């Protein structure tokens, strides 16, 4: 039974407001500019109180002649305004800054904040790794303009979630994030990021949906229906998994044991004396039939198997004479041109070598008819399980092209491990990159001070403190197959520890709240407004949990 | 230095092609990728037409090319006939065909 | 490749699978790796008789190759 | 059905057309034929023309075009 | 100085039938069917370069006309062979 | 007011304000921008 998909269903209960009595103006208040989410919520709080798509439609009513705004999860309310959602990301980076202050406004609202003349609370805010110059002097320009705000710090969202599960500041581990947008290893030494020794991959979740839908679209170039962005997500995230072992797993994917059990099939929604010679001949067969039906069956088995050969025999003529490097051509070219170049049997000859095209046709439907005879005969006295091609489309059973059920199934056998195995090997999603497992070798083999061969005492406590986070971690197996590259390319009784998150793509909201409710090193990465006044936007605050300058 | 028919691997000039195309009046600006493409698709061309007449050349048994080979080969092939189904040949001769019925 | 510690053989098994497609046509075979550990230790017992040692220390022509 | 789009009155009108007075029973399924091949002539011809201007409709331009590329030139619906 | 292709069919047919040789008849027939087949691929570019208010001639006008002129067969390895050289040509590096 | 600056020009002026800086500096060493954290290609087949 295939399973059927279709858009995930719509919110209704509206988003509600936190109340402005509780709201105090000396708090700082945490923001995570995601490119898939926007997570925000006071720093008192353990989990953020505000959730919801990093999205905005510009709403036109035909009847009042009105611009409305839905932000977030106020889009989740109707079809058309789900699917006329904008975000302010365009890749990596950001494009468009009104559409950034807009949610900026609604969600200073939903806080319940009352303002005055700006907002009075420190804001936390993340950034991407190695941003460009334009991008922090537009965010600088529209905080300590728009917004008045006092204090401002900047991180990365990876060394947020690493200070969340290593509250003291000082340890010694490594980062590997996967996000929406790109899959970054960062190694930390005593607590601070060492940034120039990451690395970043130019792959996320929104290539991998894009990539599944290539697939998808390229496997059923006929499919009557038309799939929608979340549809191919949903698909994305119930049906995926790494496997553990990818070399050798594409070899037994497509028998038939195995496609038993690790096939998935996705169902769109969609609502006189002849014929006294023939009647004597008949009679005769009639009696034959009846006295002795096993060996006219026999007889006619044999005489179908010999008309059935002869149409083999006919097809493959009629094949090779298709061919114009075959020798059967070659031939033909050779009787034409005797018959061009230098009695009643040449002229039988040349009149035997006349094209036909059509009577070979009707030679072909008078022995399909003698068959058909043959068979009937027989009865009064191509398998699909060898196709490749057929398991690949259809699966291990039989595939009727009438049944309108049928028309629109879509089958889930290789692309089960196909989509996530492109962080491993990126040259699959066609970028000239290393995969992950690359990079960590070459950073825990030939860095910090280690030959190949021994570990640094700094390479040791890297493997001791391996950390995942990311919202693309909710793939399963992803740390089974990490803990087996891992242990392949160490030496041998190397301690190798992994950590995972039970929801990881909420750690680095709680890493700001625990470095804001952690009051000493705070102090080292807020930026005053007479600070940006003095150095200008061109400026860097170097500290454990941030960027560093462009040079040295 | 050298030619850019051996750097990009054909017989055929690049350059005279180019002239060619260039007060031809066909446009006024021309790109590299042109004449090019033009060399190759006439190089394909040309060497099948050639394999075809060396075949039937061959075939008569006799060691030159002569145009009645050139029509054998014409008429012989099916979408070179059809390529070539609107010009005359010089030299040629037809090719034998008798209709079914005149033989008695 | 197969070291043996006491002995010193040295037996070449065959490239590794990893270089499989540096080429799509290639002379050398390849095999997969092991899935054990690197070291092996293992006891054995031998059996010999006088006339093996005989023969082995009586060679006329010498000593041939393994 | 998919080639049943055009039926006995339409081709009897467009024989009647052609001026003639008694017809065949049976010349159904060759003039269906010549009826496919050039309409796929002529919309593959128009299907690359389209390709190569980065319009995914054909429009009526290209089919007039496609035309009078092939010696059958359309006058009326541009040119 | 009249020009003619004499030389490069000479060596194209030399590199498959050594033992062959050229009538000037013959020689004169594949003169003219190579400058036809210029004209012809040539000025269906330019009718297709004046489609799109495009004052420039580049490669894929030319593989246009090409899927175009020629039957499907012939087109299909035309514009294989003529992508392969094109990729020959670019990577001079 | 502002342009748009899409995402594949910030790239271009982000690299050309490199290099000239680099190019002044010449007439120094980066520590980590946008292109120093780019991985490698890889040294397996």
């Amino acid at each position: 039974k295939a399973v059927v998909i279709d858009d995930p269903p719509l919110r209704q209960t509206p988003e509600p407001f936190d109340e402005q009595s509780a709201y105090n103006p000396q708090s700082p208040i945490a923001i995570d500019f995601g490119s898939s989410k926007l997570r925000a919520g006071f720093v008192n709080h353990a989990t953020p109180t505000h959730i919801f798509p990093n999205a905005l439609t510009k709403f036109r009513d035909r009847k009042l002649n009105k611009n409305f705004t839905f932000v977030g999860n106020d889009t989740l309310l109707d079809q058309a305004v789900r699917s006329q959602s904008r975000s302010p990301f365009d890749g990596p980076f950001v494009t468009n800054w009104n559409l950034t202050e807009e949610i900026l406004d609604y969600t200073f609202h939903h806080l319940g904040v009352v303002p005055d003349n700006g907002i009075p609370n420190p804001i936390l805010l993340t950034e991407r790794l190695a941003t460009v110059q334009s991008q922090r002097t537009n965010w600088y320009q529209i905080l300590f303009e728009t917004y008045n705000v006092p204090g401002v710090t900047f991180g990365i969202d990876s060394l947020f979630s690493f200070y969340n599960y290593n509250p003291s500041g000082n340890k010694t581990g490594l980062v590997i994030s996967c996000g929406h947008e790109d899959t970054n290893v960062i190694p930390v030494v005593d607590g601070a990021g060492i940034l120039t020794d990451a690395k970043r991959i130019n792959w996320g979740g929104h290539q991998a949906v894009d990539y599944l839908n290539d697939l998808m679209a390229l496997k059923y170039p006929y499919f009557p229906t038309k799939m929608s962005y979340l549809q191919y997500e949903t698909m994305y995230k119930d049906y995926c998994y790494v496997s553990r072992n990818y070399d050798e797993d594409i070899e037994k994917i497509l028998t038939l044991e195995n496609l038993d059990t690790n096939d998935v099939v996705v169902e769109a929604p969609f609502t006189e004396r002849v014929a006294k010679e023939e009647e004597e001949k008949k009679l005769k067969e009639q009696q034959w039939r009846e006295t002795d039906l096993n060996g006219w069956i026999k007889d006619k088995r044999l005489k179908l198997n010999k008309l059935i050969k002869r149409r083999k025999e006919k097809l493959k003529l009629r094949d090779e004479m298709k061919d114009r490097k075959s020798q059967v051509s070659q031939n033909r070219m050779k009787n034409l041109a005797s018959l061009a170049e230098d009695n009643d049997e040449d002229w039988l000859i040349y009149t035997d070598i006349t094209q036909n095209p059509e009577a070979f046709e009707e030679a072909l439907e008078y022995e399909y008819k003698d068959i058909v005879e043959l068979e009937r005969l027989l009865l009064e006295h191509y398998d699909w399980r060898n196709s490749i091609l057929h398991l690949f489309l259809r699966g291990p059973r039989p595939h009727d092209s009438e049944n309108i059920h049928e028309q629109h199934q879509m089958h889930l056998n290789v692309e089960r491990i196909r989509v996530p195995e492109v962080i491993f090997q990126p040259t699959m999603g066609g970028q000239d990159q290393a995969g992950i497992c690359e990079l960590s070798e070459t950073i825990l083999l030939k860095k910090f001070g280690s030959q190949p061969g021994k570990l640094s005492q700094t390479s040791i406590d890297m493997v001791n403190n391996v950390l995942i986070t990311g919202g693309n971690a909710k793939v399963p197996g992803l740390k089974e197959r990490i803990v087996k590259e891992f242990t392949g390319f160490l030496p041998t009784g190397t301690n190798i520890t992994v950590n995972m998150s039970s929801d990881p793509s909420l750690d680095a909201w709680k890493g700001m709240a625990a470095l804001a409710r952690n009051e000493e090193q705070y102090r080292k990465t807020v930026i005053s407004k007479k600070e940006y006044e003095e150095y200008g936007p061109e400026y860097i605050k170097e500290h454990k949990l941030g960027n560093t300058k462009y040079f040295e | 230095s050298q030619s850019r028919s051996a750097k990009a691997g054909l017989t055929f000039p690049v350059g005279r092609v180019h002239r060619l195309l260039r007060r031809g009046n066909y446009a006024q600006r021309i790109g590299s990728g042109a004449p090019v493409y033009l060399t190759a698709v006439l190089e394909y061309l040309a060497a099948e037409i050639l394999e075809l007449a060396g075949n039937a050349a061959r075939d008569n048994k006799k060691t030159r090319i002569i145009p009645r080979h050139l029509q054998l080969a014409i008429r012989n092939d099916d979408e070179l006939n059809k390529l070539l189904g609107n010009v005359t040949i010089a030299q040629g001769g037809v090719l034998p065909n008798i209709h079914q019925n005149l033989l008695p | 490749i197969y070291i043996e510690a006491n002995t010193g053989a040295v037996k070449r098994v065959g490239r590794s699978d990893a270089y499989a497609t540096e080429f799509d046509l290639e002379t050398e075979e390849y095999v997969p790796l092991p899935k054990g550990e690197v070291h092996k230790k293992k006891e054995i017992v031998q059996d010999v008789t006088l006339h093996d040692l005989d023969v082995a220390n009586a060679r006329p022509q010498g000593g041939q190759d393994v | 059905d998919n080639i049943q789009g055009i039926t006995k009155p339409a081709i009897r009108r467009l024989a009647r057309r052609g001026g003639v007075k008694r017809i065949s029973g049976l010349i159904y399924e060759e003039t269906r034929g010549v009826l496919k091949v050039f309409l796929e002539n002529v919309i593959r011809d128009a299907v690359t023309y389209t390709e190569h201007a980065k319009r995914k409709t054909v429009t009526a331009m290209d089919v007039v075009y496609a035309l009078k590329r092939q010696g059958r030139t359309l006058y009326g619906f541009g040119g | 100085r009249k020009e003619t292709y004499s030389s490069y069919i000479y060596k194209v047919l030399k590199q498959t039938h050594p033992d062959t040789g050229i009538s000037q008849k013959s020689m004169s027939i594949l003169n003219s069917f190579v400058n036809d087949i210029f004209e012809r691929i040539a000025t269906e570019a330019s009718k297709l370069a004046a489609y799109n208010k495009k004052s420039t001639i580049s490669a894929r006008e030319i593989q246009t006309a090409v899927r175009l002129i020629l039957p499907g067969e012939l087109a299909k390895h035309a514009v294989s062979e003529g992508t392969r050289a094109v990729t020959k040509y670019s990577s001079s590096t | 007011t502002r342009r748009h600056k899409s995402a594949r020009q910030l790239i271009s002026d982000e690299n050309k304000r490199i290099n000239a800086l680099l190019t002044k500096a010449n007439k120094l060493v980066p520590k980590a921008t946008y292109f120093s954290v780019e991985a490698p290609p890889s040294i397996r087949p």
